[PDB]
């Protein structure tokens, strides 16, 4: 499979590596989501294993309904493609810019989801590690996705850790900071900056960038804040919320929930912010979702941001003397095709 | 906040 075989629609999404766009299978007609990453960003270690890594999850997982599937994977001499499913109900982030705070039940459903998609990743031996707003999609219905799986360590033995320092700082956990080995404990504790965040209206750790000092609206003040500050509750969240947002967000990762390595996931399920949650009927998506995004169109394209969607569709010519110099044998076996 | 959202790696 090539870029022959697709019929490009339009742009919907920028990382830092990638371009996203949705494309036509000109085959079957289904329309799928493509990722363009550009070999040109490709060059250090740290590089070529978030693209190995994202490929290797994509295949061994990712078959769970909260987690983005992959059609196929194939490149021209300046570009990598990933073609995954298309999910057009936004992310939290454009979520929670439009409704600055959600209501408890509403962060209880997302967080449940969440938990059912990270918990599925352990299991198979897999860290998230970049748990955030952005990475979490709302699809048509209304119930969530996770998508960035280039940040994941895979391979892990039951009771194995990693040392690598990685994530995204609003989200990074004690345990890294303080420079320890750490194992699914740092999942958790994103988990509950996420519930924080969509049930406070702020992250925890807010009060980063808004100083007259420039030295205090820094990463390493950040880090200082993440390890040393207390995190204050709101007062309008309930006495569970508090428990489970200042249980997710203990320091220790040892007294986390979510933590215990026998009985981590069980503890999520037992606490009191989640008594009413029916664990079978959620993962089965049969739990109705409190919000339905708005799809409108022929493709959906509402739950989009325009700077992205007006942007014309087309790839970037390539610049051979940026092309030539890239190391193709890095990026041997890379493509895939999906067994149906 | 600040783009302290941004991902990373080290």
């Amino acid at each position: 499979l090539g870029l022959q075989d697709f019929d490009l629609l339009r742009v919907i999404g920028r990382g830092s590596y990638a371009k996203v766009l949705l494309v036509r299978l000109k085959k079957t007609d289904r329309i799928y989501a493509m990722k363009v990453v550009k070999k040109e960003l490709v060059n250090d270690d740290e590089d070529i294993d978030w693209v190995q890594t994202e490929k290797h999850v994509f295949e061994q997982a990712s078959n769970h309904p909260f987690l983005v599937g992959l059609h196929s994977c194939f490149q021209t001499e300046s570009r990598l493609f990933f073609v995954i499913e298309y999910v057009n109900g936004g992310d939290l982030m454009f979520h929670m810019q439009r409704q600055r705070k959600l209501p408890e039940e509403h962060a209880r459903f997302y967080s449940a989801e969440i938990s059912l998609a990270l918990n599925y990743l352990h299991e198979r031996g897999i860290i998230y590690r970049d748990l955030k707003l952005d990475n979490v999609l709302l699809d048509s219905e209304g119930h969530i996705k996770l998508t960035d799986y280039g940040m994941c360590k895979e391979g892990l033995r039951p009771g194995d850790t990693t040392s690598t320092f990685c994530g995204t700082p609003n989200y990074i956990a004690p345990e890294i900071l303080r420079g320890e080995d750490y194992g699914f404990s740092v999942d958790w504790w994103a988990l509950g900056v996420l519930m924080f965040e969509m049930m406070a209206g702020r992250s925890p750790f807010d009060i980063v960038g808004s100083s007259d000092n420039p030295d205090q609206n820094t990463e390493d003040y950040l880090f200082q804040v993440i390890l040393e500050k207390q995190i204050r509750i709101p007062r309008s969240l309930s006495v569970k919320a508090a428990s489970v947002l200042k249980s997710f967000l203990n320091k220790d990762p040892k007294e986390r929930l979510g933590c215990h390595p026998q009985t981590g996931f069980a503890d999520i399920q037992g606490h009191p912010f989640f008594r009413n949650v029916d664990w079978d009927m959620m993962e089965q998506k049969q739990v109705v979702p409190p919000f339905k995004p708005n799809i409108s169109g022929e493709f959906g394209l509402d739950n989009f941001d325009s700077q992205f969607t007006n942007e014309p569709v087309q790839l970037t010519p390539d610049d051979d003397d940026i092309v030539r110099k890239i190391d193709q044998s890095e990026f041997e076996g890379f493509e895939y095709i999906n067994p149906l | 906040k600040k783009s302290l959202r941004q991902s990373f790696r080290r």
